[PDB]
RNA sequence: AUGUGGAACGGGGUAUUGUAAGCAGCUGCUGAGAUUAAGCCUUUGUUCCCAAGAUUUG
RNA sequence: GCGAAACCACAGCCUGGGGGGCCAGGCAAAAUCAGCGGCAGUCAAGCGCGACGUUGCUUUCCUAUCAUACCGAAGCAGAAUUCGGUAAGCGUGGGAACUGAUGAAGUGUCGUCGCAAUGGUAAUUCAACUUAGUACGAGAGGAACCGUUGAUUCAGAUCAUUGGUAUUUGCGGCGCCGCGGAGCUAUCAUCUGCCGGAUAACGGCUGAACGCCUCUAAGCCAGAAUCCGUGCCAGAAAGCGACGA
């Protein structure tokens, strides 16, 4: 179920959910192997860790758990029709994984819909 | 202590070999004598620094897994000192750090003793010296483990206790036939026999009442098991359930029992009372009704009726104070193995188009974006326009 | 270079891909084949329904990655027949047919144009006048025989190859009494022992060939393991492409040919990966060696559509007919 | 009432949804909790296991009602050909093309009225009214568009979002014509449509479900009975 | 997880060739001998 | 997990059908286990379960003893005690306070040294007043000034093991 | 599986090649061709593209409409027969449709 | 609490275990050769074995015992298993 | 070292660009033109070629 | 085509032992080219001390495993944890001529076909579904087997789908730009990676020494990520066979 692997750590990502922030400095990936001459990565469908770059400044200088969403990677999807989105969005989520944001804004990949419920009814335009 | 989950404390000697293996099995154990002297003298040392280390590990993990008896509760810390002198038991704690910090001196000294070394046999007595000074030190604190064992015996023994939650406490006569309908109250059974202190120990069982959760919390009849009774319902914010024997079945007078409830009214206060007349299938009860708190309830200890009635008064009062498809599956070809068919669950006409397969596409379209239901209508409309557009 | 197992780096000696290993059979099982020859035509996909329970597309439409093989129908012409010894495993006889093609005529020459074609002269002389001279090598092989080969050279004047010698390969035959493979053999001589009869489109093969040379990396033999079958086509017919769910026939051979092949007029089997060697090497087919309890040969195979565009710079059709009425009238 | 799991988590509401008339069960999991609806309201209505666009958020992507059942526009035809199948002729089954596909989690449906989002389209509006024939009402749950993400409804009670005002519940409860309980489902989460699903004769619950919770759910839905 | 020559892998499978894939490739090689 | 809340409800559950087979043979077995544990033990490990051996051997001996009677650079890297100082003694390796053991209360005691009386090893070791075996140095007897010579090496065993010379 | 349709190219577009690209506003705007990927990232317009077919479509240069054979969100029960005659349409509509543009390229010549 | 299955399959060669602890895995016994076993029916959970070979029939039985070896758990609390009571002559 | 043989072209398919020159009043010719094996395919089309010298070994 | 020079006891395989040569071994075929704890005291085994005891303070290699496999023991219900053992295979505590490419020659010569002595090896861990909210557990927590599906690393191939190069000096536009086939490239893309015995700890059975007993003494079973064979890589260029003329 892996997705292509081409956004590294500290990155600067939209904060594309309801919690109000705008900017994340990318902080850590979740579950990633130690790999050589690669650095690890995510997709639209991984739980990172981030700090809020621009927004509340409670959120800013505050890490938090993170997925991506809007994938400027080509995520090339199981179904082979490959996806480049506009860029790289995310939306904020809880350790236990509660997404921060009410609502969500944007696009937000099919492959990472069924990983994670609790944004998936945050989200109405899943595209 | 309720939710211990600490290590089992070993031998102090049997403690001192592993510390010892791992210093055989950490530490590089070879030292060439044609290394050089400092080299040499941190083959000795920092393997003694470790060992040190490891001295600190599992003296640290046994003092992070001894508790705070004042942290606890006033009932856990009162019992806990009835049940095995927690005084001695904290004195034997103030005797493990020390010593641990003693330990920590002695270390601390053999490596600056260890910074000058000078010849290698001096510094391998020096090795010998450090490591077999500390274990005397270990050999001093002998009987220390002795009683941690016990208490991490009696720690993983002694159950959660459940004081906040809505809990009811039952004391009184010693198996006076409330213990029955104690054990046929929660999920936890406690045995009983027609010797005395039978339930010594306290009984943590789980139950429900009236969608609240009712804590069964038993208590020793009146001593050790009574007094650790005493200091649970001293410290508890539950309800009394004094089973008095009506027909003395129990071989306690009833007189002697509310004579024992009027001397344990200091701790029955500011709560309500259940004044269960045990036995009763099987004067004084007057000066003990005169509180009123008591819930006077005749329970029928031999006939073994009353319970559900009584735990139906005495809660309000503590609320007044207060085959299939996967069937199918598991003979088709199991779990993540067998696929479901769909074909019979259509709701199409013909029976043998359900099974069959549907073509999509063809030609270059999709066959059904262009499929309606009347299409072979409009195909024969379709034929005679053509024909029709062809004359 | 962690892999020391292929290590040394050094390349291959046959260019055709060399069987060594020979699955175990039973004297319980009748009388079948194990290997075969086969050509790399190239590299293609599919579009397929998944009915693999448990996996997280079930009941779901996934594409694959496959590789269509040139197969023509096959010419065994006689046996070779082996004895065991304490020394290994020495060939007794060698049994040949009556009458060979020049293709495989030209396997024992260098330069058979300019030779005098005299192979297998003498030898078609006493298959005439005495085939109780052949009984007497074949009463040699049922009495003192333990593992039967046939011998078997591809029809390569159907393959559109410059190539003009046979590819010879051995055929172990499995199943049945030593005297049934024989009886099995010489009522099978000289004839063409088709491809269909071998498999049946659920089972596994691992295919084997010589890697791709680089221009010593490369050239060196591989055995591939665990490639699945998907459709063993019949040339002869025209919907060996189209499948049920595309009825419209279509034929498997791409516009413009194949990119360094051109066009397939044969038998072809559908195997999913790949396989070592470039375009148009000689590939070789053989069973698996345990019989593997997998669920992805266990599971049916049917398949949905395939994509026949051009390989040839980047097509966007399926076929030239289709292409005219979604195209409009061209100055032609 | 059930108390169970999605295989997963107790959010069963996301993963497969149900209409008055019929179930529609999800792909790719076990067939318990497909077993599950079987034995709850299979002898009642059609309970189908069915993937929804090769996906498994059936719950919260389509929205049905006694009438019918409408899906987002990137559903497949051949699922739709087996919805087609698996639901009745007298089950309508239409696809509706806009920019929001959940329908499920953004629109809620009862049996006389509906609960529309503020922000979707007139068009997708007028075939919801055409097909699920129920008084639609385009407006925010609790300020939030998605009305079936923050609510649940039913036809003999709802489930409104405990953040609401109780005003603003009355207001909502008497423009859904229906008793209406600002709650949650699965123990105080954020999950009110998607945490609990209920029928007009069954109701299903999540394994977290508190039991003041379902208590509260039964009587607003008039299901102790 | 297990290893090359691990039996806990290797015991089990050959109960699990007892049925699944043996009998089918019986049944396989059935109708290839076919003429 | 034990006795307590387990093995009286094990009682009423029952133990294993064979706890009481088993766990003879196993000591009948542990007669013959300690001779291949003694023989195919190797290296350090051996020793040290011979080390216990041969203190179980001294403790049954003693035991059967008992029972029979029943039924019957210019620096110094030497160890200091605080032109003419050449060498340098670090402060680390200065000792002040030392283990003085009486001769006859047998009161193995720390003390501070009060002086450095002689030095077996040089004047100007005396006049250094290096801690070395055998050497005689003032201590305080108050709390018990007398002299005392050194029982052990300091050098190698890192402490001022001394006996009293009184 | 429901061809697309190239954004750009105003080919078809199938399975396998190609790639779907979706916009902010959830437009998923598919292009068949690289060149055609190309010409949606360079923003031209397809009708101002002569190797793309719209600008033959606004220039009079393709067919306009052609309502041959008097002939889908909606879905309906299968039946066998209602396929069978819908899967000989295509074949006679195809026909009519070759013969209608050829007059048509007769008319656009002259 | 999860009674255990027993088969008795090739003349009681083949025992065909299962539900050991409501364990799915399969246990086949195999019996050693010229020992016939069978589901006593006097005493219920009693497994009756007997043979000339006495040697091949006790390795058998603990064979057997051996197949239904408790493991991963306390001995203690987890105490119903296999075991073997009665051990006689045929005569 | 004479064949459904080969070489040089031509034809066709296939694709890459992008509607050719020029004509008339941006449009129609013109989804045209050009290119496409040099490690694309095909060829009943045209022309040409072929009856081989030397060496090694029995 | 012209054409040195340095240098030159004679030289050229490795292991161990007293270096190239010696001793004992491994072996050994031509001819060439490209990379390269102490002190004091009490005892007392025994031969004045005296042991165990008692009283005073102070790249690769190697297992000695850091995880993975398997078990043993523990207040080990379960989970989780501690100790111990096998275990250095693979991962995450210490030590430090070689590989390619031609090549004559016994087999009468050439060619096709397999044979196999030997040389190397391979897979790896992680988590998801039931099987379970079950057994168990007052509750809270929460098994394990089989079956199934994934992900990471490594290895092996593969260039349809996606990307990069223009000496296609190929197409077009204004030396510049758009495209750029093929070929090339890629976890930038894609497919695959197995098994049969024998064993360590350990658990056993039978059964003497020692009329009992005893997982041992002769036998015997189960049993490790363990080893060896299957498979996978190459084929002695002085190993060999059948057939073709």
């Amino acid at each position: 179920y892996r997705m292509t692997l081409g956004l590294p750590v500290q990155a600067i990502m939209n904060c594309a959910d309801n919690s109000g922030a705008k900017n994340l400095y990318i902080v850590s990936v979740f579950g990633t192997g130690a790999r050589l001459n690669r650095l690890p990565a995510a997709s639209c469908g991984d739980m990172v860790l981030a700090t809020v770059k621009k927004g509340k400044p409670d959120l800013r200088k505050k890490i938090m758990p993170a997925i991506v969403v809007r994938q400027r990677k080509a995520w090339r999807r199981k179904d082979g029709v490959y996806l480049y989105f506009e860029d790289n969005a995310g939306v904020i989520v809880n350790p236990k994984g509660e997404m921060k944001g009410s609502a969500i804004t944007g696009p937000v990949a099919k492959e990472c819909a069924d990983l994670w419920p609790r944004i998936a009814s945050n989200a109405g335009t899943v595209v | 202590a309720v939710f211990k989950n600490i290590t089992p404390i070993p031998d102090v000697n049997t403690f001192l070999d592993v510390v010892l293996s791992r210093t055989q099995r950490k530490t590089p154990t070879v030292i060439r004598s044609g290394f050089k002297i400092s080299r040499i003298r941190g083959f000795y040392g920092r393997k003694v620094k470790f060992t040190q280390d490891t001295i600190t590990e599992k003296l640290d993990s046994i003092l992070q897994e001894f508790p705070k008896l004042n942290d606890i509760h006033p009932f856990h810390a009162d019992l806990l000192n009835i049940l095995y002198d927690r005084d001695h038991l904290k004195i034997a704690l103030s005797q493990l750090s020390t010593a641990k910090h003693l330990v920590e001196n002695v270390a601390r000294d053999y490596i600056r003793l260890l910074k000058y070394g000078d010849s290698l046999y001096r510094c391998k007595q020096l090795k010998r010296a450090a490591l077999g000074r500390m274990a005397t030190i270990i050999k001093r604190q002998k009987s220390s483990l002795e009683f941690l064992e016990q208490v991490r015996q009696h720690l993983s023994r002694l159950p959660a206790i459940d004081p906040n939650t809505r809990t009811l406490l039952v004391c009184g006569y010693p198996n006076v036939g409330k213990s029955s309908f104690m054990n046929k109250v929660t999920r936890a059974q406690v045995d009983v026999q027609p010797y005395a202190f039978t339930t010594k120990s306290l009984f943590v069982g789980h139950f429900d009442y009236k969608y609240l959760r009712w804590q069964v919390i038993d208590t020793p009849g009146i001593n050790t098991i009574e007094m650790q009774s005493i200091t649970a319902m001293a410290h508890l914010r539950s309800a009394v359930l004094y089973f008095m024997d009506l027909s003395e079945m129990c071989g306690y007078s009833v007189a002697a029992q509310v004579k024992l409830y009027h001397s344990i009214k200091p701790l029955f206060a500011n709560k309500v009372t259940i004044l269960v007349l045990n036995k009763i299938d099987a004067e004084l009860l007057q000066t003990i009704i005169d509180d009123g708190n008591v819930k006077v309830v005749q329970t029928s200890c031999v006939q073994d009726i009353g319970v559900m009635d009584v735990r139906t008064t005495a809660c309000e009062a503590l609320l007044a104070a207060r085959i299939l498809a996967r069937d199918i599956e598991a003979a088709n070809g199991g779990a993540g193995v067998y696929n479901v068919e769909l074909r019979d669950k259509y709701i199409l006409q013909d029976p043998s188009w359900k099974y069959d397969r549907m073509p999509e596409l063809l030609d270059g379209k999709n066959v059904a974006d262009f499929v309606d239901p009347e299409i072979e209508a409009k195909l024969l409309a379709l034929d005679e326009e053509e024909e029709r557009l062809e004359r | 270079h962690g892999s020391l197992g292929f290590l040394p780096r050094k390349r291959a000696s046959r260019q055709r891909g060399k069987v060594k290993a020979f699955p175990k059979d039973d004297a319980s099982k009748p009388v079948h084949l194990t290997a075969f020859l086969g050509y790399k035509a190239g590299m293609t996909h599919i579009v397929r329904d998944l009915d693999r329970p448990g996996s997280k597309m079930h009941k779901r439409e996934i594409l694959e990655a496959v590789t269509v093989i040139e197969t023509p129908p096959m010419v065994v012409v006689g046996v070779v027949g082996y004895v065991e010894t304490p020394r290994g495993l020495r060939s007794l006889t060698t049994v040949w047919a009556e009458h060979l093609s020049e293709e495989v005529k030209r396997r024992f020459y260098k330069n058979w144009f300019k030779s005098k074609k005299k192979a297998f002269t003498k030898y078609a002389k006493k298959y005439a006048e005495s085939t109780q001279s052949i009984n007497r090598e074949l009463e040699r092989i049922k009495k003192y025989c333990s593992v039967v080969r046939v011998l078997a050279h591809t029809q390569i004047r159907k393959t559109p190859l410059a190539q003009k010698k046979a590819h010879l390969m051995e055929i172990q035959v499995n199943g049945g009494s030593v005297a049934d493979k024989v009886e099995w053999a010489r009522e099978h001589f000289e004839k063409t022992v088709d491809i269909k009869s071998t498999f049946e489109q659920n089972e596994m093969i691992d295919v084997i060939g010589v890697t791709r040379g680089k221009g010593n990396a490369g050239y060196m033999h591989r055995t591939q393991l665990n490639s699945k079958i998907y459709r063993i086509g019949a040339g002869d017919d025209a919907k060996n492409a189209s499948t049920d769910f595309d009825a419209t026939e279509k034929r498997i051979t791409p516009m413009g040919g194949f990119v360094r092949y051109g066009v397939v007029e044969n038998d072809f089997v559908m195997l999913n990966g790949a396989t070592p060697g470039p375009v148009k090497r000689v590939l070789t087919l053989r069973k698996s060696l345990l019989t593997h309890t997998s669920r992805k040969a266990l599971e049916p195979v049917s398949l949905k559509w395939i994509d026949t565009a051009s390989k040839f710079g980047h097509g966007r059709f399926q076929t030239p007919a289709e292409a005219k009425q979604f195209l409009g009238t061209l100055k032609k | 009432a059930l108390r169970a799991q999605f295989e997963n988590s107790n959010e069963i509401g996301v993963f497969s949804n149900l209409t008055n008339s019929y179930a529609l069960v999800a792909l790719g999991g076990s067939e318990n909790f497909y077993s599950v609806f079987e034995a709850e309201l299979g002898d009642v209505v059609p309970v189908v296991h069915t993937t929804i666009g090769g996906t498994r958020i059936i719950g919260r992507l389509t929205c049905g009602n006694r009438k019918g059942l409408l899906v987002p526009s990137s559903t497949t035809d051949n699922e739709l050909q087996h919805l087609r199948n698996s639901l009745p002729d007298p089950v309508k089954i239409q696809r509706v093309d806009e920019r929001l596909s959940a329908l499920g989690n953004i629109v809620a449906c009862n049996d006389y009225v509906a609960l529309v989002h503020p922000d979707i389209e007139r068009e997708t509006e007028e075939i919801i009214a055409d097909v699920l024939d129920v008084e639609v009402f385009r407006q925010t749950v609790a300020g939030n568009v998605l009305t079936g993400s923050y609510c649940a409804l039913s036809n003999q009670g709802a489930l409104v979002h405990p953040r609401t005002s109780i005003q603003e519940q009355d207001e909502l409860s008497s423009l859904l014509q229906v008793p209406l309980v600002a709650g949650t489902i699965n123990r105080g989460s954020d999950v009110i449509g998607a945490g609990l699903v209920v029928n007009d004769w069954c109701a299903f619950a999540g394994l977290d479900t508190t039991a003041t919770e379902l208590a509260v759910c039964e009587s607003i839905f008039k299901l102790q009975d | 997880t297990s290893g090359p020559r691990d039996n806990n892998r290797n015991k089990w499978a050959k109960k699990h060739l007892k049925k699944g894939k043996r009998a089918k490739n019986s049944n396989f090689s059935k109708f290839l001998k076919k003429k | 997990p034990q006795n307590e809340y387990i093995e009286e409800s094990i009682r009423k559950h029952g133990r294993r059908f064979d706890h009481e087979e088993r766990k003879r043979k196993k000591a009948a077995r542990e007669a013959h286990d300690a001779s291949l544990y003694a023989q195919k033990t190797r290296g350090i490990k051996a020793k040290l379960y011979q080390e216990k051996r041969r203190k179980e051997k001294i403790q049954m001996k003693k035991t059967i003893k008992q029972h029979e009677e029943r039924n019957a650079k210019r620096m110094i890297t030497k160890a200091t005690f605080v032109k003419y100082e050449r060498f340098i003694r670090p402060m680390a390796l200065r000792q002040k306070k030392a283990n003085v053991t009486h001769k006859e209360l047998g009161v193995t005691m720390q003390l501070p040294i009060i002086g450095v009386k002689k030095n077996p090893q040089s004047p100007t070791y005396t006049q250094l007043g290096v801690l070395t075996k055998g050497t005689v140095i003032e201590v305080n007897v108050s709390e018990l000034g007398k002299y005392a010579q050194i029982t052990n090496n300091p050098e190698l065993d890192g402490c001022v093991n001394a006996l009293l010379l009184t | 599986m429901r061809v697309h349709t190239c954004y750009f190219c105003s080919g078809p577009v199938y399975p396998g090649h190609g790639i779907m690209f979706v916009r902010n506003d959830s437009k998923v705007f598919r292009f068949c061709r690289s060149k055609c990927h190309k010409n949606f990232k360079m923003k031209r317009n397809p009708r101002k593209v002569a190797w793309t077919k719209a600008y033959r479509k606004a220039h009079g240069k393709e067919m306009v409409y052609d309502t041959a054979l008097a002939v889908r969100n909606v879905p309906v029960r299968y039946d066998r027969n209602v396929i069978a005659t819908t899967l000989n349409a295509m074949k006679r509509v195809s026909q009519v449709h070759a013969k209608r543009e050829r007059l048509f390229y007769k008319k656009r010549l002259a | 609490h999860f009674p255990i299955n027993i088969n008795l399959t090739e003349n009681g060669t083949v025992v065909e275990i299962r539900n050991f602890l409501g364990e799915r895995i399969t246990r086949v016994i195999k019996c050693l050769p010229g020992v016939t076993v069978s589901i006593s029916s006097a005493v219920k959970d009693e497994i009756i074995l007997e043979g000339n070979s006495l040697e091949n029939v006790s390795q058998s039985a603990a064979n057997i015992k051996q197949i239904c070896n408790v493991r991963n758990k306390d001995i203690r609390k987890f105490l119903d298993g296999i075991y073997v009571s009665e051990r006689g002559n045929i005569e």
